[PDB]
RNA sequence: GAUGGGGUAGCAGAACGUUGAGUGAAUCUUAGAUUUUUUUUUUAUAACUAAAUAUAGAUGAUAACUCAAGUGAGAAUGGU
């Protein structure tokens, strides 16, 4: 199991669990591309206030 | 002798001396709080600049 | 140390010295050493 | 030494006997009690309950007792009419029918008679204040080794010891 | 794979059925005597791990509890136990200054060492069930 | 002034509000990454896990506030130790047991919780602080959360005049560690026994908090391992908790109770007798089989320590180190339940 | 590390041991055939053995800083082995820094004014290391002449049965088997 | 809580290892008992002694309060039966005090001043050396018997803080090794 | 009579059932007119950026500091501090010291003596003259 | 976008908002100097 | 999965530090520039973090690059 990691020459790469095999690397020139959780992503988290657990589960 | 006569005010706090009745300087022979003639007359010549 | 005249600051640091003992006064702290807002 | 690396090899102790004997082929699981004092959490089979499916034969088995210390024997020598007899002596003079003559009298424990009978109070404090005044003959010396055998029964009953 | 040996498949039950147990991993062929929560500071550092990887280990020279000792030949079989550690990060230590000189002579050459250390943690150390195998 | 713009806009009524307001943790670096540090999943908004950081004592309103999560959290925490305790040691005496569980769902256990997650406390509660710290009033004396636990009738007596309680009504009548219930302003002071115990307080409702929030967000499963790793994950030695008065006596008692033939001490081993450090290993044997041992410098001390590791054996009796648990069986279809052992209780003896 | 984490209360305890000079061993005896020729445990290879267990070099927590040795009783010094001519020829020499104050005895005149017990002491002194523990450690070798000495108490005992007497294996064996019953 | 004077002699025509002498004669005792010492000594600084050691317990009463609780103490030790309170030292001495507010002489260093003087030392062959006429100085800082009670009851709490003394105590075993021994 | 001791709690081992990064925050502190932080000002532009998003578990704190070197000062949950200057270092350096920062802990350097740290007892205990087979002198 | 003094520190923490209360109950100057002026006692003696 | 690794006389390369100078009528400083200390960290003859004490708005300190040397001392029965 490997964590998230910046390869400075190559971009982002995600985290990879060799158990259930996936070196994905993402690079672009916004935080969109790189994978990873942004602000915007945080405000749309933030207002789903309809989500909620199943009863059963709960 | 003021910079460590605060910090005793501050640590002493209920136990602060009483400076005023202690014992002259023996450096420049002054009392407590009190200031010299030769200072507190300004007689002491200055240039002329 | 001995020999030395003793002035008029020596002589009324032995008034209070004898009167703060017998029990004339009461010792209190001091209240002008040093000029600070505070005050405690 | 000279060096870490020069000390560890002159304070060298080789491992035991039992790990050397490296198998050539295969894998073995071997037999190695070792030579030290089990914890708390190997429990006797005795204290297994009849459910648990883990009692096997020794592990020896799947490849005189010493000397008396204590042995004690409870006896019940004084019958209900002798616990009322030890009530009245011990209430009407504590001084003379001490736990000590009452023991001896009944045959008993000197527990025992503190059991069923308790001295008045003026008597009882009268022994906290003669034990107390034993403790202030003893100097600074005696009265530190006299802490430490006190402290020492505490810790040993905490696991301390 | 080689079948295991059936001396070794009624004995691990009883192996794994006692209180503790303990393992020798081996990385890099040198042995580290562990039990599962220890703190292993191997005097090197491991390349290409960041704090957070895992790792299963599969060199095992020993495995044993209190009263039984399983040994590998030259290892343990893997299929027999499952040592997994994590990565802590890495530590260095105080930077050591040796001065290499000769008397008589007033050149005094210095050498710096600081070395890194990467630091691991065994999460977990459990003997399997081989009935089926 | 105007060298010196500030560095967090904010309106100027923010500096007399008892909290931060809710958006304002959606713009603080602090709770992202503190989000981030316990990988918790993305169900949970950075608008609640502010909210498990703000105490009761910085904010008196029900909402904003961590009483209601602080609750729902110390309910699961209790609820999947004890049962995790009860199918590891099965025996472990009541008095033990309550031990056990504050030393693992305690405030001084999660205190500790709290500071390994990288929690800073805020100095004084306050609505310009960041959401990211952990903020609470220490000098409010009256701030409680509300237990199961009832008050005793007599609880003044107790205290005043040293009453007995028992250990039997504690489970009913006391909280879930056994301890009874109901037991302007200047900053030129220093810290007070009462203020840490407020420190201790604030830490552990916050931990307590979270794990509310991940159930009312993720579910129970998610809860059950969230405790499962950061809580039952520490390690304890269940057997330094244990404190024996009259062991030989109690030992007596035990083998009468099982019907096992009466205790007998040997001298198994002996050196260095008419010394300074002589060592005397006792042990206990009921007939042919040895219950426990113990080495001590005085041949009493040996008796004594070698009654008490086979106390310890009978009460440390564990079916296994990682039992099946009661609460395994309302989740998704697993392997019928297997009735486990229930033992009588704890000897009583003289 | 867990190898050291425990309570090493016992490990470092002093154990009094017991031989005596006159039995023959078989392992510290050169004559190994036959039965009847074996020798008791020479003067200097009983001294080298003593020295292992002052030192407790012995033990598998032995360090050379801390003082973990033992006790050992030595009885039946009078009978002390000695192959050749050793007891009449060997010579012990003594000096006070004095020109002309050099003292020689024999090893049988020496065993005359302080017993078979001080030939034995000055041999195992000079196999120690020469430091700060070699009094503490040469004061534990207990040195005497018949079979009499006041630690028949102090010698480890196990079932009952003193180490080096009758029956004290069988003992031992039927205490280990007793240890067993358990998980 | 507890008072403290310093007080610095004037510069005494002697030297440091003349005087050093008659600073750790009057340490730790009490200024009566150090003047009683200094009323009855042979050397000759023992006199200026003396007479420092009235001025610094002048400064001490009336600049800092200290020695003024007397009357009170001699009522609770006659008036109710008190039991005094009963110390010892750091040196071991024991006492016994009475009174909390006795001044004592609880530390004293002597220090070199200015050089008072030069003599030359007309020797033969036409030599010449030059003798330095030292002076010097004493400081003593003078303390209550407050700061006595105190730091006994601390060395006290320290020496039942220690544990007691164990039969067979749990040594580490600093060696680590990757193996078992046993 | 059994009675249980309030004074003892349970430790906690990071790295089993959880793990938690130790870096908490890092501090960067630039200069836009010192010379020695021109390539702190490049490391900023082009490297941390996506550094710091591939640890989002660390907060990271961007702030001028005119007329002094550039740091990276580090803040861990232990609460201790390491603070690494950085003048006069490209920016793929400041990445290797920023690196070194994340993959520490905040505990002081020591050197290395032993390499395992363990606080669960002896499977099989410690050595004891009286429960081994006996030894014959 | 500028330097972090410690005063914008204890902002952050809370601190600071108390600390105003306590200087300005003092007559302590918070954030200046005061109307206190610079030290006279030398220059008047002709100091250079 | 590059090669190489002791060193006197001696030869060679590359740097740091000290003092003064230019960029400099520049940058920063009671929101603490500067403080011979202590402390922390960084492959480190160096700088840096924090703490404690004092109180400066420039006759203060200063990065970076560059320029010139009265530029580096356990060693001369050296000198003060
Ligand atoms: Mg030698
Ligand atoms: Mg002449
Ligand atoms: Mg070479
Ligand atoms: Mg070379
Ligand atoms: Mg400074
Ligand atoms: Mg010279």
């Amino acid at each position: 199991k490997q964590v998230r990691r910046f390869i400075p020459g190559v971009g982002v790469q995600d985290e990879v669990d060799f158990s259930k095999v996936g070196a994905v690397v993402r690079d672009g020139k916004r935080a969109g591309d790189l994978g990873v959780r942004t602000r915007s992503d945080w405000e749309v988290i933030g207002k789903m206030k309809s989500v909620l657990p199943k009863v059963k589960a709960l | 002798a003021a910079v460590e006569a605060r910090n005793e005010d501050w640590m002493l706090g209920p136990l602060a001396p009483r400076r005023e009745l202690d014992e002259i300087t023996l450096s420049n022979g002054n009392f407590f709080g009190s200031l010299s003639p030769t200072r507190a007359l300004l007689e002491s010549e200055v240039s002329e600049e | 140390p001995s020999q030395f005249e003793v002035t008029k600051d020596r002589k009324a640091i032995k008034a209070r010295q004898s009167k703060f003992l017998s029990g004339e006064e009461t010792w209190a702290p001091g209240k002008v050493n040093a000029f600070l807002n505070s005050k405690i | 030494q000279s060096t870490a690396n020069r000390t560890k090899r002159m304070l060298n102790i080789p491992p035991h006997e039992s790990f050397l004997n490296v198998p050539v082929e295969g894998d073995r699981i071997i037999f190695n009690p070792p030579s030290s004092e089990a914890s708390v959490y190997h429990t006797p089979f005795k204290f297994l309950p009849r459910s648990d499916p883990r009692r096997r034969a020794n592990i020896y088995k799947l490849f005189d007792l010493p000397p008396v210390l204590y042995n004690p024997t409870k006896s019940y020598n004084v019958t209900p009419e002798q616990v009322e007899e030890i009530r009245e002596l011990r209430a009407k003079d504590p001084k003379k029918y001490s736990v000590t003559y009452l023991s001896n009298k009944y045959n008993c424990t000197k527990v025992f008679i503190m059991m069923c009978t308790q001295a008045p109070r003026e008597h009882q404090e009268q022994h906290k204040l003669a034990r107390a005044r034993t403790a202030e003959n003893w100097g600074p010396r005696r009265a530190a080794a006299k802490l430490d055998a006190r402290r020492r029964k505490e810790m040993l009953h905490r696991g301390e010891i | 794979q080689p079948p295991i040996s059936q001396q070794v498949k009624e004995l691990l039950p009883v192996l794994a059925a006692q209180p503790g147990h303990y393992t020798t991993i081996h990385i890099h062929g040198k042995p580290y005597l562990v039990t599962e929560g220890d703190t292993v500071k191997l005097p090197f550092k491991m390349p290409g791990v960041a704090p957070g990887d895992v790792l299963r280990l599969n060199r095992a020279s020993v495995i044993g509890s209190r009263d039984l000792t399983l040994q590998g030949a030259p290892y343990v079989d893997e299929r027999l136990f499952e040592c997994r550690a994590i990565v802590m990060g890495t530590e260095s230590e105080p930077m050591r200054v040796m001065i290499k000189k000769k008397r008589r002579c007033r050149k005094k050459k210095h050498v710096f060492s600081k070395h890194k250390y990467t630091v691991l943690r065994i999460n977990q150390l459990k003997i399997n069930d081989v009935s089926s195998l | 002034n105007d060298r010196f713009p500030p560095l967090e806009p904010l309106p100027p009524a923010a500096e007399s509000l008892p909290s931060p307001l809710p958006e304002r943790a959606l713009t603080s670096a602090k709770l992202a990454a503190l989000h981030a540090r316990l990988n918790l999943s993305p169900k949970i908004p950075l608008q609640t896990l502010a909210r498990t950081l703000v105490d009761a004592s910085a904010d008196e309103n029900p909402q904003f506030n961590n009483a209601n999560l602080a609750f729902v959290g110390q309910t699961l925490i209790n609820y999947h130790i004890a049962e995790w305790l009860l199918c590891k040691y099965p025996r472990l005496p009541q008095g033990i047991l309550f031990s056990a569980m504050k030393a693992y769902a305690g405030p001084k256990p999660l205190l500790q919780i709290a500071r390994s997650w990288g929690v800073d406390t805020a100095a004084v509660p306050g609505g310009e602080v960041d959401p990211g710290l952990l903020q609470f009033d220490a000098l409010k004396p009256g701030v409680a959360i509300t237990n199961f636990g009832y008050k005793r009738t007599e609880l003044a007596y107790l205290e005043k005049f040293k009453w007995r309680r028992g250990m039997a009504s504690r489970v009913v009548l006391d909280d879930d560690f056994g301890d009874v219930v109901r037991s302007d302003v200047s900053y030129d002071r220093y810290g007070n026994p009462d203020t840490r115990a407020a420190a201790e307080r604030a830490h552990a409702y916050f931990v307590r908090a979270v794990v509310g929030a991940i159930y009312a967000h993720c579910g129970r499963e998610a809860a059950k391992a969230f405790v499962k790793a950061h809580i039952m994950s520490r390690t304890l030695d269940i057997a330094k908790l244990f404190e024996f008065k009259y062991p030989t006596r109690e030992l007596a008692a035990l083998c009468a109770r099982e019907d096992f033939e009466p205790p007998v001490a040997r001298l198994l081993s002996e050196t260095g007798r008419q010394s300074r450090t002589p060592v005397f290993v006792v042990g206990i044997y009921s007939g042919s089989d040895k219950l426990g041992e113990g080495a001590a410098s005085s041949l009493d001390h040996a008796r004594f320590k070698a009654a008490m590791n086979a106390l310890k054996a009978w009460y440390l009796y564990s079916p296994g180190e990682n039992p099946r648990v009661p609460s395994d069986m309302l989740e998704e279809g697993a392997k019928p339940w297997t009735p486990a052992y229930i033992d009588m209780g704890e000897v009583i003896s003289r | 590390m867990s190898q050291t984490v425990g309570a090493t209360r016992l490990a470092y305890s002093r154990v009094w041991h017991h031989i005596s000079a006159v039995t023959p061993h078989p392992t510290l005896s050169t004559i190994k055939a036959p039965s009847e020729a074996i020798t008791p445990p020479s003067l200097g290879r009983l001294a080298s053995r003593i020295a292992t267990i002052l030192m407790g070099k012995h033990k598998p927590i032995w360090d050379p800083s801390t003082d973990c040795g033992d006790y050992v009783v030595v009885t039946n010094c009078a009978g002390l082995y000695t192959t050749g001519h050793k007891k009449w020829r060997k010579t012990y020499y003594r000096h006070n820094t004095r020109p002309g104050s050099l003292q020689a005895i024999t090893m049988d005149a020496l065993m005359e004014k302080h017993g078979g017990a001080e030939v034995l002491r000055k041999a195992v002194s000079g196999m120690l290391p020469k430091n700060r523990l070699r009094d503490k450690r040469l004061a534990r070798l207990k040195a005497f002449e018949g079979d009499a000495h006041p630690y028949k108490e102090n010698l480890v005992r196990f079932g009952g049965k003193v180490v080096g007497a009758p029956g004290w294996e069988e003992a031992v064996k039927a205490i280990r088997e007793a240890d067993m019953e358990r998980l | 809580t507890e008072r403290k004077l310093v007080y610095k002699t004037g510069y005494l025509p002697t030297s440091v290892k003349k005087l050093v002498h008659l600073s750790r004669q009057i340490r730790g005792k009490t200024v009566s008992e150090a003047l009683v010492q200094m009323q009855f000594s042979k050397k000759k600084m023992a006199k200026e002694v003396k007479t420092e050691l009235l001025r610094a317990e002048a400064k001490a009463i009336v600049t800092r309060g200290m020695g003024l609780g007397k009357a009170a103490a001699a009522a609770a030790q006659k008036e109710t039966g008190a039991e005094p309170v009963k110390i010892q030292t750091k040196d071991g001495k024991h006492l016994e005090i009475r009174d909390p507010t006795r001044i004592y002489v609880a530390e004293t260093f002597v220090n070199k001043g200015f050089t008072r003087g030069v003599e030359l030392d007309y020797r033969a062959r036409g030599r010449v050396f030059k003798m330095n006429k030292p002076t010097t100085t004493m400081t003593v800082v003078l303390k209550e018997e407050k700061t006595r009670i105190r730091e006994h009851q601390e060395r006290v709490a320290k020496k039942l803080r220690q544990g007691p003394w164990v039969h067979l105590p749990d040594r580490p075993v600093t060696s680590q090794r990757q193996f078992y021994s046993w | 009579t059994v009675k249980a001791l309030t004074q003892i709690s349970s430790a906690g081992r990071n790295g089993v059932g959880a793990f938690v990064l130790q870096c908490k925050k890092l501090d960067i502190h630039y200069s836009d007119w010192a010379g020695s932080s021109r390539g702190m000002n490049g490391f900023i532009k082009s490297l941390l950026p996506k550094f710091a998003a591939a640890n989002p578990q660390i907060e990271f704190v961007v702030s001028p500091r005119p007329a002094k070197h550039p740091i990276l000062m580090g803040h861990y949950i232990n609460g201790r501090t390491k603070a690494i200057c950085v003048r006069n270092m490209e920016p793929l350096e400041i990445l290797k010291k920023a690196e070194l920062l994340r993959d520490a802990s905040g505990e002081k350097p020591q050197k290395f003596k032993k390499p395992v740290t363990s606080t669960n007892p002896s499977v099989r205990g410690v050595w004891s003259p009286y429960h081994g087979q006996g030894m014959a002198v | 976008p500028r330097r972090v003094t410690p005063v914008d520190k204890e902002r952050m923490v809370g601190r600071w908002k108390v600390i105003q209360k306590e200087l300005q109950k003092r007559e302590l100057p918070v954030l200046g100097t005061g109307n206190h002026g610079k030290y006279v006692e030398l220059k008047w003696l002709g100091s250079k």
